[PDB]
């Protein structure tokens, strides 16, 4: 199932990147 | 016993029945006996009382307990 | 809100405690009518389905029509003119007659024996015993007819209907006491709620 | 009439009971103004709290036939989540004051406070000055026989202090006052008798100047101790 | 100024004060407190309907469940909100003529009135659905409810006085309350559990109170042996005497 | 001063702060956090031993019950202590270089450490009694536990951010957690309930996590259909993303 | 079922719109 797997992996990667970026920003907010 | 639970629970119902009370009052004169203690006004059968109160008094004086794990009727 | 603070105490006291008890005492001690009770305890044997059918049949409509034909229940229950609540007013509907009859006879059955007890109310003890006996006879005929219609079984009467000596259901003092309890609780709750809304 | 009978109060400490008062029996003079003076930690504030009923004595009791007020300006008795109108209403229900009296009490507190819409807003959003103002208003709301002050004349701004001083000057001649202040000019102006608290003992001086001199001598003796 | 009048005034003030805190500021606490019983009713009806049908074919599940669940809710509410009454209004003790016992009994009367409202609403909506709501014997039910209320208030006062200056005890009694939900047999009829563990379960007074309330509420309800009112009545009286005595002994230390 | 260094320092400070508060002042919190599981062990063993024997004659009750109960205790502790983290240290945000997220993750790591200690102690005392304690597949168990921990922490953070300035929501989620004890099938095996209500119960992620943990812990444990890790994993990832996003949006408003 | 399908699509579209609205509020925060 090429298209279903590709869409699921794209959504999962987008969510993982969002979580990682938000965690990185939260860590950076300590000046 | 034959020669179950249904017959002994029928007996449990029948012990407190009014027909048995009428038969026992005819046989042994329960009304006359239960009115003898005059010094005790709380646990005596007052004269000229209703049939319903007589039945309640008889049900209070006779205690029937059922043992379900053995199916045994204890009558006090 | 102008009348909300106008309920004060004495008006609430009167209209929630003393007037209802005045009308209750007046009804119970004067207007009420005695209702004698005949009690019977029966079962069906050659079987929970059979006593289930019997329990449905006691409160049925065909049995009510048969009993009305036999003993004229409607004429009997309209006699106590003093009691307006528990009498059967003339010219009432068939459905109200059925509801009144179902209220008058109470049918109960224990689950651990299958014994079915019936308590029949009437304004005369002999009539109550006769109604109970007619109910039992019609029930026996009904189960025998149901057995025969398929093409055996008889009713067992553990306790035959009694002839009552005094009535037992219009309990006046116990009803007055539980009315005291309920009235006091309703007072307390509604007075607390009127206090908190008035304080707002 | 105010009397302290066998008043023994202590503070629980890990090293034992830090006794503040030991079998203190003392009768306050009647219908006069009292200046409660003493060293720091001698027990003025806790005695004032005992008189006002904030803290109960461990032993003994306080017998009074006249109304004794709480510390004026104290904001510790308030609820942060409750607004000032409901707070003064609750305090009215505490003393069993009638509906009409509570209304004006509420109106008088609202007019004296001069706070505004925040009068319908709770104390958790209030500042120190706002809490002091509402506490002062709730203190004046009731006609007490004795009013208790512990440095309450330094609260608020200049205008609020002047208003409080004018109100208390109008009050002088109608009620008595117990004042705990380190400024002896206020003691001379407002108090008729002096009560010195030292080592758990209270000494009464019918002359204000004599009590001030005694307290100054006690301070000099304490400072001269090596 | 007799003590009774000032006591009544401060009781009314504390009561409405508690009512303000417990109910929502938007007057919406009734919604949640009516949601609490219906969720349990839904889950127990969807989880044990056929089990109750196999238990006895005489009493339907909703009324039998409500008539035991609401008194248990009253009991647990009395205990929980009574044990936290003193250590919630420390500042209010600054004023004279306040006392802690006034706070605990104001919370008790608020809980009693609120749960009475909930019980009346549940009975009304049960009778609106064609069920049976009218108690056959209301006086015995009222007496049983009074005994249960006194026992709950006494236990709450005892836990309030005893566990002062130790909040941690208040953390553990709550976890003791969770098994009591199933031990008391409020959900399922107790007639089904085998007798091998009955006597150890006969030491719970609320069990006796719940079965006696159900017996006085329903017509022809079979009560098993050793469910006398004497044991919970004596338990409640002894606990109330002990709690009042302990509060009287430790009076000024509780105020602080 | 790198942000990671000050973050680690404040996390260690906040961590020990939560420790002091959660544990007893006399170093006694281990006693009650060990007493909570054993009471449930005792009551469930005395109430459902023969039922489990009738369920399957392959796995004994104590180990099977512990291996599901301790993760559920960790999950409920994470949710409960995480949602109350911000509205418990309101006087701590006065100092700069601190954030509410630091408090919530300090509470999360404290809860994780405490429940890990309790789990290890329970496994040790289980192996001391002759039972089976060694996991057959420990890596899958570790992954499942990590997913459950992330889901619990995410849900707690979401409830902390969302239900600020409304404590009443925190009142009702507790009553949402009580049925979850029985819905998740931690106590009794889920193989006994009829399938007629299975599709409604498969929407609980903690159910899938508990069955997968039991399957990875026990040798030859049969897992029923539709208990894939994909559904709870996606649930945890989506909830964590949503909670972090909501915290980032309401950042300055949270601290006041 | 035209109306039931339209209601379901409206609900899911509202939920999707809410999600992207909060996402686009988050990213726009510098």
């Amino acid at each position: 199932r090429r298209w279903y797997n590709l869409a699921t992996l794209l959504v999962v990667c987008c969510l993982i990147y969002g979580v990682v970026s938000l965690v990185v920003a939260t860590i950076r907010d300590h000046q | 016993r034959q020669t179950s639970r249904e017959d002994t629970c029928y007996l449990q119902t029948y012990i407190h029945s009014m027909g048995l009370l009428q038969k026992l009052d005819q046989q042994l004169k329960l009304r006359e006996h239960f009115g003898t203690p005059l010094r005790d006004p709380l646990f005596r059968l007052w004269g000229g009382t209703s049939q319903e109160w007589f039945l309640e008094y008889y049900r209070s004086r006779v205690e029937v307990l059922m043992d379900d794990i053995c199916g045994l009727l204890t009558v006090r | 809100m102008k009348l909300v603070s106008r309920l004060t105490a004495k008006r609430l006291q009167w209209a929630l405690v003393y007037l209802p008890m005045l009308v209750a005492t007046v009804y119970f001690l004067v207007f009420s009518a005695d209702r004698y009770v005949s009690e019977s305890v029966i079962t069906v044997r050659q079987s929970r389905e059979d006593t289930c059918y019997l329990q449905t049949y006691i409160h049925s409509m065909g049995l009510l029509q048969k009993l009305d034909q036999q003993l004229k229940l409607r004429e009997h229950f309209g006699t106590p003119l003093r009691d307006p609540l528990f009498r059967l007013w003339g010219g009432t509907s068939q459905e109200w007659f059925l509801e009144y009859y179902r209220s008058r006879v109470e049918v109960l059955m224990d689950d651990i024996c299958g014994l079915l007890t019936v308590r029949v109310q009437g304004f005369e003890p002999e009539f109550a015993q006769a109604l109970n006996r007619a109910i039992l006879e019609e029930s026996e005929r009904f189960v025998n007819e149901l057995s025969h219609r398929m093409a055996l079984k008889s009713l067992v009467v553990v306790e035959p209907p009694v002839l009552p000596e005094i009535a037992e259901y219009p309990r006046r003092w116990y009803n007055l006491a539980t009315l005291l309890v309920v009235c006091c609780l309703i007072y307390g709750v509604v007075s607390l709620v009127v206090a908190t809304i008035r304080d707002h | 009439m105010i009397e302290l009978r066998n008043l023994t109060k202590w503070y629980p400490t890990p090293h034992g009971r830090r006794y503040v008062f030991r079998n203190l029996n003392f009768r306050f003079p009647d219908d006069v103004s009292i200046g409660l003076i003493g060293r720091n930690g001698a027990g003025k504030s806790t005695l004032m709290r005992l008189l006002g009923g904030i803290e109960a004595p461990n032993e003994g009791e306080v017998v009074t036939d006249v109304s004794i007020s709480w510390p004026v300006g104290l904001s510790g008795g308030f609820q942060g989540s409750l607004t000032a109108r409901e707070n003064v209403k609750f305090v009215c229900r505490i003393y069993g004051t009638s509906h009409e009296d509570m209304l004006r009490k509420v109106r008088f507190v609202e007019e004296f406070a001069e706070i505004g819409e925040h009068f319908d807003l709770p104390m958790k959003t209030y500042s120190s000055g706002m809490r002091s103002r509402v506490a002062f208003g709730l203190s004046m709301a009731f006609d007490f026989d004795y009013y208790l002050i512990d440095e309450a004349m330094a609260v608020g701004d200049a205008q609020f202090r002047a208003k409080s001083r004018a109100v208390f000057d109008s009050r002088v001649g109608q009620a008595n006052m117990i004042l705990v202040s380190h400024n002896m000019n206020d003691i001379k102006e407002y108090c008729d008798v002096v009560v010195l608290v030292d080592q758990g003992q209270a000494t009464l001086y019918e002359d204000v100047e004599a009590g001030i001199a005694a307290y100054q001598g006690s301070l000099k003796k304490a400072a001269a101790k090596p | 100024r007799s003590p009774w009048q000032i006591q009544q005034a401060v009781l009314f003030a504390l009561f409405l004060r508690e009512l303000k805190t417990r109910l929502g500021g938007r007057w919406l606490g009734v919604f949640w407190v009516l949601l609490e019983p219906v969720a349990h009713i839904a889950v127990m009806t969807t989880l044990f309907s056929l089990a109750h049908r196999a238990a006895m074919p005489s009493i339907e599940y909703p009324v039998f469940l409500i008539t035991g669940l609401i008194p248990f809710f009253m009991f647990r509410g009395l205990v929980t909100r009574l044990m936290e009454a003193i250590d919630s209004n420390r500042g209010l003790f600054a004023y004279r003529q306040v006392k802690p016992i006034d706070t605990v009994i104001a919370r008790a009367m608020l809980e009693i009135s609120l749960q009475s409202i909930v019980y009346l609403i549940a009975l009304g909506t049960l009778g609106w659905l064609g069920f049976h709501f009218l108690p056959v014997r209301a006086l015995e039910l009222a007496g049983v409810s009074a005994v249960l209320i006194m026992l709950g208030a006494s236990l709450g006062l005892f836990f309030a006085v005893v566990t002062n200056e130790i909040p941690q005890a208040r953390a553990i009694v709550r976890i003791s309350l969770l098994p009591l939900y199933f031990v008391s047999g409020v959900i399922f009829p107790v007639h089904t559990i085998p007798p091998q563990y009955l006597p150890l379960l006969q030491l719970n007074p609320v069990l006796h109170l719940i079965e006696l309330s159900r017996a006085s509420f329903f017509p022809q309800y079979r009560v098993l042996q050793g469910i006398n009112l004497a044991y919970p009545a004596g338990f409640a009286l002894l606990s109330l005497f002990l709690a009042l005595m302990l509060y009287r002994l430790r009076r000024h230390q509780l105020a602080s």
